[PDB]
């Protein structure tokens, strides 16, 4: 889901 | 004895935004926090560098946070308040505009600008000692393990691998910049 | 210099409770140390505070002695001995009673003391800062952190909820009642 | 004000063997670096040793040297670099010699050195308080904790038992012989 | 022998889009298929059945498309294919509903569809004996377990509750209307 | 981040 | 077609248990359900059988109750509902036994008797194939890593090993004696 | 009713090798059954397939010999036992060959060849109906989930990415072959 | 099982 | 805690 | 370590 | 695989  | 105004006031901004993605939900902030992801809010400026303050995990926002603490500490006590804000600034919209450019807009964290601050804290003690800043020996190491596991995806979450490297390069040609007499 | 006869007794019995739930196994000091379970148990005294001596995994010990060190040690420092074990007994009891009422008696940790000393020292220091006491801007952070994380359930560990409010209600209060001239 | 030659060589050297180990692999490192593993291998002296200097994840590596800086900062600081080397030559071959007898040459990582300069910082200042070293009491703690949890497998990595034990009991003895007047 | 129309097209949809949510990214997705989040959106029909179309991991989609292909096919084949069209929408939308009234629009996957599958099979089973259709007594055991672990959240998976429950409702209300002579 |  | 009565009404109780677990909390059950843990309880009968009944978590309840329907669905269409009934109060009371005596009464899960059950199907297939039951090739696979996994740890959870050894052991004797004409 | 020799012996051989790993430890087993990693080994010709024999967990053992069961079946029934094996050796040393290229020699595991059944049984099916083998459409689906989690990473394990599609494109390739009359 |  |  |  |  996301890039952290 | 304690930390100054920039580095406190990024520290609350980041807490604030963290209770908002708990009470509201991660996404909802994103919405209105991440990175332009449609043309329509390509004059919305603000985000071209509140993707910094999203924070998506205990361990995300702690470990952040320690960083910014003692490095954004640092800078702020031995160079001022403006030299912090500066380097805040560049590397949040840089990390953030080479990230999005690897992998687009679905990022956050205060890792560009740490990195950034690692580089910058390191390279300055080193090629200006007369500054009165530098990175401990000891955390030297600490930096560079930190700076592998991000390199190497060692912590167990997706990286934002463009803002990794795009930070640390920043860090590094400011504090080129600055040590020129 | 270092952590005075309070902090260091309260972290050896937690150290020792530990090892004997490593030993024994944890269900058998649980028996033993456990809010009472059944009505044959209300006249075991301690079982009202001893619940706050178990932890259940290597980070779970870790993090609340890690809290109690820093906070209970200022508190002995620079108020004594006596304010420490007044909080933490009071601390212990209502946290326990609430978190029992709310989901019944298999709970442990030192974390309703740990909220308690946290809500204490932050505003012991803002009412009353001729004290000598306060939590300093970066651990109000970190604090702050650290109590989101309980209540959103941040962890990865089932969370004493009842415990966490009562203590930080409990140690805000004793800090208002503490800070009236 | 800084770690001495001795903890920032082996710090140094720990990155760089785990750096080399992400580029190239862990099994190509180990091929050269682990206890020997072949009798045709038997005369590479340095395989004695150089199992210390392996690190297998994130964690692994943070904490292991996050001891080492502190202990090892401390002995190098006040006993001495050549003492910090003779503490770190014999527990990392002692430490290897029981480890490969209990369950084979695979194994890596500082924590024979960290345990054996646990045990070896605690009981030189509670037997020779005049060396002008000691392990303070909130550390003693924390040590205490660290060695429960390798013993009793807390850490969620399957541990190199006998090194361990043979680490803690050379540290033990060396402290034991040095405060012998 | 084999998974009518509608039990394939399902299941071919779910793995395009799961497809598309890994080359794209899973927000990008979202931002097309999830249920309305802004009320510019309220118009696009799709987007409150679409929901239903999205997998966040491969436990995820594996388990609802394993279920699906089970009692969607039993479905299929004893009631045809309309039959299992008319569930899937009835389902998809009144558990989206449901749940976006909870939780906000930022959830997804089959398990409203599916919990309403099993919840259908079953009672029409019992109650409707005639029509061909019942859920197998051992899969009666783990359709209920599935249900408790939705309902504790034993997945360890941030649930979607309201789904959950409007799914079940909605496949025991059609189950009882279906068996009515 | 997302309910399932 | 479908599981026999002694098949079900062992899947049911499971079931009931794990949703008692869920509600009222394990410990509670456990004080009702384990093996006896105190002398004050050794003639509650029950104990040395319902210890069979509890599970811990979704995937310990789903894949014991996936073998027990798959060997004791076989063992009672095959041998009858007698037998089940028999090789499964053996199995659980011998295995209870043996795992408290290794490792105290806290244990707990349907595995004794699912053990006893791979045992005794393959054992009674290969020395009395005139029987009619018989473990399938593929299902002899699965069962040996299984078996491997227990004895191994590989499940990630901590193991019944006095429990897990004591019911193949019941199975395979039994079996033996069955054999025998 | 039953797999045949081939599908056995294979899967008892993966047993066997893992009960070894077990019992032995994995770098002991790897250093006999890993694919050549010194010029020393390049005439040990065991090596280029039985990589193919080495699992790593339970979950890597039990969905590759799962697939196997399944795949290499079905093979072995409709085409029979020399097909089997020569799909098995094919794809075992040709996905060797490509894994070791891009990543050295420290993998192991059967996805190769089952990556190649999945690719043969479904190719052969569709373009060779009469052969009497083909993938039934739900099982069409599960692979195609199998072959995105493989190749966008979604097991939790670092991937033979050139096993993978070397495998996959061996097996195509072989069923196009086949299908030519 | 246990809350903390 | 409990063993399974 | 290895690639699965 | 390694002990640590
Ligand atoms: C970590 O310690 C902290 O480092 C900061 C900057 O280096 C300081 O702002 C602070 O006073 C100090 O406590
Ligand atoms: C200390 C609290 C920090 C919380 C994070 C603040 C994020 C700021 C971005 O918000 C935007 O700010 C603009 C002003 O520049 C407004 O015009 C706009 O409408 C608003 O959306
Ligand atoms: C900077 O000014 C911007 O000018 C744009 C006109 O192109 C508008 O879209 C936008 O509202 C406005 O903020
Ligand atoms: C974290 O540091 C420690 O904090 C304690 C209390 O604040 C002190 O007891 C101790 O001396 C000090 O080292
Ligand atoms: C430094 C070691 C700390 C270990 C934890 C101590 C827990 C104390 C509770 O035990 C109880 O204490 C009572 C005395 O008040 C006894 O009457 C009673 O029989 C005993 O069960
Ligand atoms: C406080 O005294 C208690 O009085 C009770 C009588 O009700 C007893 O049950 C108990 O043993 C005793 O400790
Ligand atoms: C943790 O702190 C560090 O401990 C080391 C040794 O005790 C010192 O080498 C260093 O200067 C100090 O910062
Ligand atoms: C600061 C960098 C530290 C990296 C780790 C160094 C490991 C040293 C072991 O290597 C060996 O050293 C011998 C010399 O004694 C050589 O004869 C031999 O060929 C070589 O294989
Ligand atoms: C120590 O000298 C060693 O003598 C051996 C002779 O036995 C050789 O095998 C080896 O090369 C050599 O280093
Ligand atoms: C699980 O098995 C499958 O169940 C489906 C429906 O019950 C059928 O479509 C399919 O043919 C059958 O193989
Ligand atoms: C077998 C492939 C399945 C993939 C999932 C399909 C999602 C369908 C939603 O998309 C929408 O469909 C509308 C037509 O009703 C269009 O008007 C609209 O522009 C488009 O955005
Ligand atoms: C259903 O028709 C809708 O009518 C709306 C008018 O309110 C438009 O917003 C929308 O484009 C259109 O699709
Ligand atoms: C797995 O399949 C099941 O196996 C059981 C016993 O072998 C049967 O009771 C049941 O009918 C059958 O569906
Ligand atoms: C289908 C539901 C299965 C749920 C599990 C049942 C556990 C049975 C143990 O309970 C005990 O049973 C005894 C009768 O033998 C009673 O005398 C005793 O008071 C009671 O505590
Ligand atoms: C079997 O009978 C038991 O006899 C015991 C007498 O020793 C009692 O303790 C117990 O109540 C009773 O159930
Ligand atoms: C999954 O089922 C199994 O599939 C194999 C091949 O398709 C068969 O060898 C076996 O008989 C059958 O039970
Ligand atoms: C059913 C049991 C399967 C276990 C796995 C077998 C691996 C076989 C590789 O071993 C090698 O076989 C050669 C014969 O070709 C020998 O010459 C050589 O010395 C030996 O190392
Ligand atoms: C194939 O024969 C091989 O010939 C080689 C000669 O080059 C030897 O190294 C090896 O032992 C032998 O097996
Ligand atoms: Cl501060
Ligand atoms: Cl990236
Ligand atoms: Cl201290
Ligand atoms: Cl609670
Ligand atoms: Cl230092
Ligand atoms: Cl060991
Ligand atoms: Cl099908
Ligand atoms: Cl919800
Ligand atoms: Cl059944
Ligand atoms: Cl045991
Ligand atoms: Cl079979
Ligand atoms: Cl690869």
């Amino acid at each position: 889901r996301v890039r952290h | 004895e304690r930390a100054g105004p920039v580095t406190w006031v990024m520290m609350i901004a980041c807490v604030v935004v963290f209770i908002a993605m708990q009470i509201l939900g991660d996404q909802e902030v994103m919405l209105w926090l991440a990175w332009p992801f449609d043309p329509t809010l390509k004059f919305e400026f603000w985000r071209y560098f509140t993707h910094a303050l999203m924070h998506f995990s205990l361990m995300h926002i702690l470990f952040n946070l320690l960083w910014w603490w003692y490095l954004g500490g640092a800078v702020e006590k031995r160079l001022g308040s403006g030299k912090l804000i500066v380097i805040t600034l560049i590397s949040a919209l840089l990390s953030g505009y080479v990230q999005q450019k690897f992998s687009g807009p679905w990022f956050g964290g205060l890792s560009g600008v740490v990195y950034a601050l690692m580089g910058y804290v390191w390279l300055r003690g080193e090629r200006d000692p007369q500054s009165g800043i530098y990175l401990q020996r000891g955390l030297i190491i600490f930096a560079l393990i930190w700076i592998v596991a991000g390199w190497f995806d060692l912590f167990g979450m997706s990286m934002a691998n463009g803002a990794h490297i795009a930070g640390l390069a920043v860090g590094l040609a400011m504090a080129f910049v600055d040590s020129l007499n």
